């Protein structure tokens, strides 16, 4: 798996692969692992497609319910119940999942939560075993307050990268964009994103 | 406990069971009546993990005899049998199983008939001519299929019982220090004072 | 460990080592193994240190209850039968203990139950237990009688627990004798291993393959 | 029972004569992978106390958040919250150092050592270590992690009894301490180099320095060394 | 299981004015069961005094193996042994089984024929020497060895004296010692007379 | 354990703890961890007692016959050649851990020697159990153009900071300086500063004490004469 | 997997005197090759003249020491301030012991004080609460080193009168809290000479009918 | 096997060793001599895994016997004692040691004396006035501490070897058939038919 | 640990941190990876040091002996003698060795020598622990006929991020430049490549 989300001027973006894997065997080559919790906050899933899954479903029912008693929730807000779950069920959870949410007073955010169920509020973040690959050139080529088109070009590039090296990692890019204007979805197809 | 034996015969059921109680290096007793009458006319016999043997038989004694007391009469044999046999088939599941085997002798007065039930711990009940548990049956056995005969007398059957101990005693490593046996008849149950 | 106690003319025998080890290293010399539980009833112990004390001195509480609440005294027979109850309650959770229930009844007599971790509980004349058990029992059933005097039982049960001490390395340190009769137990005093050996050798001329 | 898994490593600690100094890297660790750059683990509790703990990131955080909820609870009809009856390190302490042993005794530990550094009402210093075994110590200079082997010895030439402890200036214990933060990022594989420190004097109160850097190394003679025996190119 | 603590027994080396004590107890068992209150662990090849502990097999393997080569070397150097020399040949030998080694360990003591200086060593299984000033402790009560020497001894005891403080130091060890025990001998040794004494102690 | 070795201006020192333990029990006190492997190489040893003596020994002796043969005075690098590979072809079951130093006609040298065979140079080196805490000194202290007497004087130190603060090492430091164009310095109990205090009361028991069952005399001498 | 038990080192050792008793600990902390402390206290005053050293490991001993202070607090309140005695004292802590039997205290207590006859008692304890009056016992890590010389110099072991040869025993004159704190040095001083996780410095606190008094004492640091 | 015993008296040595063979479950022998002559004044009985102890036991007679006949001359209880346990000290450090535990009873022709040695498995070799392998000494040495005396007479340690073989009749689990007895003197070697 | 060889237009470059480890414990800080074999004929060294040091000092007398009898070796050559060892002795061996040398008529060579004794010609060649974070980095950055100062900065780049994230790596960067010029040892220091 290698997803990624990354802030930037107008808010933050979502990035993820869409493969699952069975041992070699690739079960799913189409998978969704941009997530939705709330209207503009969202997460990335890595580990256990079964536990992230229960985790995320669980999430957006505490937020609807947050919604309907005190209103819109906070970014920091989703990734306090995602930890909360994490944390602790640590003991018979495999989730590492990457939290990112655009406010009008916050902006765009961006929090990480791998297997201990620890949170790390961060300009970008990124998780799945593709990740490994990547720290080295992500480090180097990220900047904040970048555009909406440097944003997508650096996280097309750095998936791109994760997918080439990491065998748990191909398909499809998926991206999710969240800011003011909206909430937008892209997608990236091998022939695209391979000659990179 | 080790051995212990049943043989139904035309009038009666004989229980002989060993005398010996062994703990890793010594014997510390030689003369263990491992039985315990349930009824006047119902006797079990039984062998297995130290402690669970006496704490099931007695429990199951205090059962049947509170049985006896409520409604004034006595079990049938195939009753008693069937409790025993319910008591360890919910104990093998339990958190600590019953680690015993046994064999009920009883005489049954309405049909006026003996019967022998040879009942393990998990719960197998089987009704027989004659019976044993553990490493016993795999030397009786084949004497009682040779020599047995249904009409045969209580003095046959401690005949044919004293070839089955002679070959145990013969044959087997462990010295067992002899057998306790305990006849069960119409007139109740008696224990042969020399053997 | 070695602890005996044996029936006889005079009423019950019950002698004991005071050895108490951790491993290979002796942990106590002065290991007080028989628990009177009450002026008629004694305990052995046997194994684990804490697990015979603690349920001894609790069944001394059980016994004490007893005659409170029925205006006399308990029987041997119950008394063992409590302490043998509560341990197969605790069985599988790795109490290890090896005792003797000595007493004397008007309806019993003289009484000896052996009760047991495992949940074994026997009625007998003669019993030995503990690491040293085998060796006390060489001398215990060459020597016994039915028709021993007071002295003499006394004696016997005494040596039968220096053989041990001897032998067996995890049995030692001195020798606890009791007397129980009709009147109730009565303490015969602590004696030394180092100097009951010498003692013994010299005077019944047995031990000669030990030089001195 | 669980496994550690994103780690903090060395915190070091020393008393000098008119208080306390602790001191730890700002590194989360993923195993040998060296994660998160920028974790705080000296936590401050009022203005008298400081917590530094080290191993698990989660339960770091975890404790973080008894010991915010545990100043909220404290002023909670207490007049009296920011003068006499204020939290104290010893309190701070003898609380966490309850809720380490109760999870050990429960087979369930929060799996980290947790050093308290701080300064009574009376101005006497304070400093205690507990880990997740309930296991509670105090001394002149205390330390967790590879901080136990490196840095004590170094500390210890410093204050190495109780009747050092006046002779020793806040001058003196911040340079050992620094020092000691060197050796670390020399010897430690999984330390870095930036680093926060913190430092409770009985007159001069808390002061918490933010973004230190280990400074003043040397690697000069790196480039006469040539391979591992005989080569000489 | 573990085979230097099946057999058991222990031995002690002290130096004194002059003179050297090594001291033994007489203890052979299989593991709790007492078989033997005769096994002696103090062997002497020429005036170089050897106590080996251990597994009992590989104590009369060693005694009989040193016996061989003293002899050899005697024939040879037309001379006895002295313990510095012997010493090294012990160490030799054992570390010549590195992986396989005997489970023994072994107490050199004795008097330099020529020099007149006093001598004791000890080894582990495999060889290295232990070159004590004060005293050298082996077997199975080490551990108590160790504390009774440590507070018993005082330096240039004299022979008489000296005998007092290595058997008290025995005894006391081996009264706190399951596998050790069953009476005690101990050799006092002087440049040119060496007196062997039994000590009565407890047997149990 | 605690061994040092510390490079200076016109040579090399090497120093080393007097502790040898067995578990929690001291087997000896005033160990000696220095080896020599020829007049101007010496070595610490760490780890297993026996093979550190053992494995030097061999060394040594192989390295005299090669002096002997070559007419030359031995290398230091011919000593971690020889050891590492005799270290390495046992797969590190001869636990030696050792600090080879020595002055020769190339120079002056400081290795280091692990019990798997791997080598390692260095200005300055500790290793054994407590090499973190000697290490924290060096690192601490350490600079380059150190003379004789200051190179000493970290070695010491260092060995020191594991007397004090590691259990494995304890008792008295022991000291060997190799100086180019001059004789190798073994200096045994260089330091000494654990002599144990007077005890309260003297234990020297009253002759008799002790009972006897038997006495007799050995016969030490040989079958004699007439 | 996770190991709830540590061993913290340390060694303690109580002596009962005709009319007093003490009982002493070393000062030193340990975790296996490093020293956590050179003084961390071990043997605590725990009210109605009564002392007790939990050795071992450190948390579970802090732990019981820490409830055993309570129950005398407790004691207290529900019986009228009424003092308890030391062999009431040594039956509680049994309890609290095997009342973990299943999961123990790793410790080896001691305490130390006066019977209700104002003779010097000292009550031994094993980690799940079996436990016995003694004159004399040390405890704790060094333990093997120490008791052997305690049963000659204390009991007179082995020791017989000069003259006799093996006859006669050597009298069991009573010590002196003179004579005893001078064993207790020198205990102490033997076994940080043999034993690692021992050293630092040597604690002893003195019971008598006049109150606890303490005395401190350096050891050998390395 | 199971056991082996040993008593040196005044003017001879006498070893016991039981009949019984055992495999697993059932007795196969009765009448089992587990001992061999090694010379015409010493003998050696054996005890320990199965095929090993006759193994061993006529390995050791075979080069007890080729020694005989080179030097026509007989060797020493002592000196057959020292090859028998170097056999053993070699064997244990071998790719597949002897299991095996014997008792060497011989009569010194030259000292006129009688030697009872001791040996185990292992190469443990002792002297002895009184011996055993196995769990027998458990309960044997006991009653020889006491009774044993050493100016005894062959029919004083008949006697005292039958008031052992009752203790382990009564206390040991094992029914181990009774035992064959032989006297080594310096008449030789001879069996006792009835015991 | 993290090593690398890069080819490039005048000959190849070796490239090392400086880091031993035993666990997190650094045994020393300042090794030297980089190992001569030849003239200009050298190695970088991961995995085990016995096993490398082992390795590289047999290969150096095979090639001194080769020389002897032949002439000098070629980098194919030097790369077999080490896959030889290693292939056939790999039930015994954890060591991962790049072989990178310079002759002139090949000019600059790299052969990579995994765990498994397999061969493997290259461009330029990354391994060790550190050298799975800058997959990514290397692939995105690494062209074909660099210059000298270029792939320097290209080595230089790489490993400081390989260090920044691996605990495994550090120390100083050890290079060695070789080319038809000779051999030139370079050195770069934290203060230096950190700041990167
Ligand atoms: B990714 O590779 O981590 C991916 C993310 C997930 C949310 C779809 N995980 C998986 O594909 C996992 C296996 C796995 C791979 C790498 C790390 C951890 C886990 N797959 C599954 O959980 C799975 C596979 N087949 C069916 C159902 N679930
Ligand atoms: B005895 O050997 O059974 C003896 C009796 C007990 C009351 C002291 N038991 C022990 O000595 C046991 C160990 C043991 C040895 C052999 C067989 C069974 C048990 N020791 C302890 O219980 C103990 C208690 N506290 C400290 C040290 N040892
Ligand atoms: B030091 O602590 O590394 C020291 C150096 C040695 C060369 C004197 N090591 C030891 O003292 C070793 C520790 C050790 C214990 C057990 C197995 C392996 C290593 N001690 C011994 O080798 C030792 C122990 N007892 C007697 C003789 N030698
Ligand atoms: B590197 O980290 O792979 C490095 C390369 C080596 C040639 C110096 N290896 C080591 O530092 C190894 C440990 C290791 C780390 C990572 C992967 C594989 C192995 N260290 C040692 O072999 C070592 C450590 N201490 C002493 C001796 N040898
Ligand atoms: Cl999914
Ligand atoms: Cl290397
Ligand atoms: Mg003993
Ligand atoms: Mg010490
Ligand atoms: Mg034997
Ligand atoms: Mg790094």
């Amino acid at each position: 798996t290698s997803i990624m989300a990354v802030t930037f001027k107008d808010g933050v973006i979502l990035g993820a692969d869409s493969r699952t894997t069975t041992g070699a065997y690739i079960a799913n080559r189409v998978t969704d692992k941009l997530t939705r919790v709330h209207d503009k906050i969202w997460c990335c899933r890595s580990g256990s497609a079964a536990d992230t899954q229960a985790i995320a479903d669980i999430v957006q029912y505490h937020l609807e319910l947050y919604t309907s008693q005190y209103g819109t929730p906070s970014t920091e807000t989703a990734a306090s119940v995602f930890k909360e779950l994490c944390y602790e069920n640590k003991d018979n959870l495999t989730a590492g999942i990457i939290v990112a949410g655009y406010d009008d007073k916050n902006k765009g955010e961006v929090y990480t939560i791998p297997l201990g169920g620890s949170v790390h509020k961060l300009p970008y973040a990124i998780a799945g075993s593709g990740s490994t690959f990547i720290y080295g050139y992500c480090d180097k080529n990220f900047r904040e307050n970048m555009s909406k088109e440097e944003t997508v070009d650096f996280i097309k590039h750095s998936l791109s990268q994760a997918i080439k090296w990491d065998g748990s990692s191909g398909g499809v890019i998926r991206m999710v964009v969240l800011t003011a204007a909206g909430v937008e979805r892209l997608i990236f197809y091998p022939d695209e994103y391979e000659q990179l | 406990m080790d051995i212990i034996l049943g043989i139904r015969v035309q009038d009666s059921v004989i229980l002989a069971s060993s005398k010996a109680v062994t703990r890793g290096i010594s014997v510390l007793k030689d003369s263990d009546d491992k039985t315990r009458q349930l009824s006047p006319h119902t006797l079990m016999s039984f062998a297995g993990e130290a402690g669970d043997t006496v704490q099931f038989a007695e429990y199951i004694q205090a059962n049947i005899q509170l049985y006896s007391i409520r409604e004034d009469y006595e079990l049938s044999p195939q009753a008693v049998s069937s409790f025993v046999r319910q008591e360890l088939a919910k104990s093998i599941r339990s958190r600590r199983p019953y680690q015993v085997n046994v064999l009920i002798g009883g005489y049954d007065k309405k049909k006026n008939k003996p019967e022998l039930y040879q009942i393990d711990y998990l719960g197998t009940k089987v009704e027989l001519p004659y019976g044993a548990h553990g490493y016993s049956g795999f030397y009786t056995f084949s004497l009682l299929d040779h020599h047995y005969r249904p009409d045969m007398t209580t003095e046959e059957g401690l005949d044919l019982l004293k070839l089955c101990v002679q070959e145990l005693e013969k044959r087997m490593p462990m010295d067992f220090k002899g057998v306790i046996v305990k006849i069960v008849d119409k007139d109740g149950i008696r224990q042969v004072d020399d053997f | 460990t070695t602890t005996l106690a044996f029936r006889f003319q005079g009423g019950i025998i019950v002698a004991v080592d005071s050895r108490a080890t951790a491993g290979n290293w002796v942990a106590s010399q002065t290991v007080k193994k028989v628990i009177e539980i009450n002026p008629f009833l004694l305990g052995t112990v046997a194994g684990g240190a804490a697990d015979c004390q603690f349920w001894e001195t609790w069944l001394g509480s059980q016994c004490r209850l007893h005659e409170l609440r029925e205006k006399e005294r308990i029987s041997v027979a119950a008394a063992s039968k409590i302490l043998s109850n509560l341990v197969y309650q605790y069985k599988g959770a790795g109490l290890s203990m090896g005792t003797m229930i000595c007493g004397y009844t008007r309806k019993e007599g003289p009484t000896i139950y052996y009760v047991d971790s495992d949940g074994t509980r026997l009625k007998g004349d003669i019993f030995c237990v503990g690491s040293g058990q085998t060796f006390a029992y060489g001398v215990l059933d060459s020597n016994y009688k039915w028709d021993l005097s007071v002295e003499d039982a006394l004696y016997l049960g005494k040596r039968s627990i220096l053989a041990a001490a001897h032998r067996d390395a995890y049995s030692g340190g001195s020798v606890n004798l009791y007397h129980v009769t009709e009147d109730g137990w009565i303490y015969h005093g602590n004696h030394d291993v180092g100097e009951l050996f010498w003692k013994v050798k010299e005077e019944e001329g047995s031990f000669n393959n030990v030089i001195g | 029972t669980q496994q550690p898994i994103v780690t903090g490593t060395s915190v070091i600690s020393m008393k000098y004569d008119n208080g306390v100094i602790i001191a730890a890297d700002n590194l989360g660790s993923y195993g040998s992978l060296l994660r998160f750059n920028g974790v705080e683990r000296l936590i401050p509790v009022g203005d008298n106390t400081v917590v530094g703990i080290s191993g698990d990131i989660s339960d770091m955080q975890h404790i973080e958040r008894l010991l915010k909820d545990l100043v909220t609870e404290n002023a909670y009809d207490n007049p009296l919250a920011d003068a006499e009856e204020a939290l104290e390190p010893s309190y701070i302490f003898e609380y966490l150092a309850t809720v380490m042993y109760q999870r050990r005794s429960k087979m369930n530990p929060l799996w980290n050592a947790i050093i308290v550094a701080g300064v009574q009402s009376n101005g006497d210093q304070f400093l205690r270590y507990v880990n997740l075994l309930g296991v509670t110590y105090s001394s002149p200079t205390l330390a967790t992690g590879f901080g136990a082997h490196m840095a004590n010895p170094l500390l210890r030439k410093v204050v190495d009894r109780e009747s050092d402890i006046p002779k020793t200036t806040v001058q003196v214990a911040e340079e050992a301490i620094v020092n000691a933060m060197r050796v670390l990022y020399y010897r430690d594989a999984r330390s870095s180099r930036n680093f926060s420190l913190a430092i409770i004097d009985k007159n001069t109160g808390l002061t918490f320095k933010k973004n230190l850097q280990v400074e003043n190394m040397k690697w000069d003679f790196a480039k006469d060394i040539k391979g591992y025996g005989t080569q000489k190119i | 299981s573990d085979p230097s603590s099946i057999n058991g027994g222990i031995v002690v080396a002290m130096t004194g004015k002059d003179c050297v004590a090594i001291a033994c107890d007489l203890r052979l068992g299989s593991q709790s069961l007492g078989v033997s209150n005769k096994f002696e662990k103090i062997f002497h090849y020429g005036h170089v005094f050897l106590g080996i502990t251990g597994l009992a097999t590989d104590v009369t393997t060693l005694n009989e193996m040193f016996r061989y080569k003293t002899n050899l070397y005697k024939l040879k150097e037309e001379r006895a042994i002295e313990p510095e020399t012997f010493t090294q040949l012990v160490s030799s030998s054992l570390y010549e089984r590195r992986f396989g080694p005997y489970f023994v360990g072994p107490v050199v003591a004795g008097i330099n024929s020529k020099s007149g200086k006093p001598f004791i060593a000890g080894f582990d299984l495999i060889g290295c020497i232990d070159e004590a000033k004060d005293f050298i402790v082996s077997g199975t009560a080490s551990d108590q060895l160790f504390g009774m020497c440590e507070s018993l001894y005082e330096p240039n005891l004299e022979p008489e004296d000296l005998f007092e403080t290595i058997s008290q130091a025995l005894l006391n060890a081996a009264d706190r010692d399951a596998l050790s025990g069953w009476g005690a001998v101990v050799y006092i040794i002087k440049k040119d007379e060496v007196v062997k004494r039994y000590l009565k102690m407890r047997q149990d | 354990t605690t061994i040092v070795g510390v490079k200076f201006n016109n040579g090399v020192v090497i120093a080393a703890d007097t502790r040898s333990t067995q578990g929690p029990i001291v087997a000896d006190k005033n160990c000696a961890k220095l080896h020599r492997i020829s007049p101007k190489i010496w070595c610490a040893g760490a780890g297993t007692a026996a093979d550190t003596e053992a494995v030097t020994q061999l060394i040594g002796s192989n390295i005299e016959l090669h002096s002997l043969y070559t007419s030359r005075e031995p290398r230091v690098v011919s000593a971690l050649q020889m050891l590492k590979q005799h270290l390495f072809k046992y797969q590190g079951h001869i636990g030696a851990y050792l600090i080879v130093a020595g002055v020769d006609p190339t120079g002056s040298h400081l290795f280091s020697i692990h019990a798997h065979g791997s080598t390692d140079v260095g200005y300055y080196l500790s290793l054994g159990s407590g090499s973190l805490a000697a290490m924290a000194v060096l690192e601490s202290h350490w600079k380059q153009d150190l003379t004789k007497e200051e190179a000493i004087k970290l070695a010491s130190d260092a060995i020191q900071a594991g007397i004090w603060n590691d259990l494995g090492s304890g008792s008295n430091v022991d000291v060997c300086v190799m100086e180019i164009g001059k004789d190798a310095e073994y200096l045994r109990n260089y330091l000494t500063p654990n002599v144990r205090e007077e005890k309260q009361k003297s234990y020297k028991f009253p002759r008799g004490t002790t009972a006897v069952l038997k006495e007799s005399i050995v016969n030490i001498c040989d079958i004699q004469e007439e | 997997q996770f190991n709830p038990y540590g061993d913290n080192g340390g060694t303690i050792l109580g002596i009962a005197g005709e009319d007093f008793a003490v009982l002493a600990g070393d000062t030193r902390n340990i975790t296996d090759y490093s020293i956590n402390s050179r003084y961390e206290p071990k043997v605590f005053d725990c009210g109605d003249n009564i002392v007790m050293s939990a050795n071992g490991f450190a948390a579970d001993g802090d732990a019981l020491v820490k409830r055993f202070k309570n129950s005398v607090k407790w004691y207290h309140f529900d019986h009228n301030d009424k003092k308890l005695s030391i062999n009431s004292a040594a039956r509680n802590i049994q309890h609290l012991l095997y009342g973990k039997r299943f999961f123990p205290y790793y410790v080896h207590t001691i305490i130390a004080g006066l019977d209700e006859d104002g003779k010097g008692a000292v009550y031994s304890f094993d980690p799940v609460g079996s436990y016995e009056r003694e004159q004399c016992r040390a405890g704790g890590a060094a333990a093997s080193l120490i008791m052997p010389f305690l049963d000659n110099q204390v009991n007179f072991k082995n020791q017989y009168e000069p003259g006799t040869n093996g006859k006669v025993k050597k009298p069991l004159k009573y010590l002196s809290v003179e004579e005893v704190i001078k064993l207790v040095r020198d205990s102490f001083t033997s076994a940080t000479e043999r034993h690692i996780q021992v050293g630092d410095g040597l604690e002893i606190l003195i019971v008598t009918k006049d109150g606890v008094r303490k005395e401190f004492y350096e050891l050998k640091r390395d």
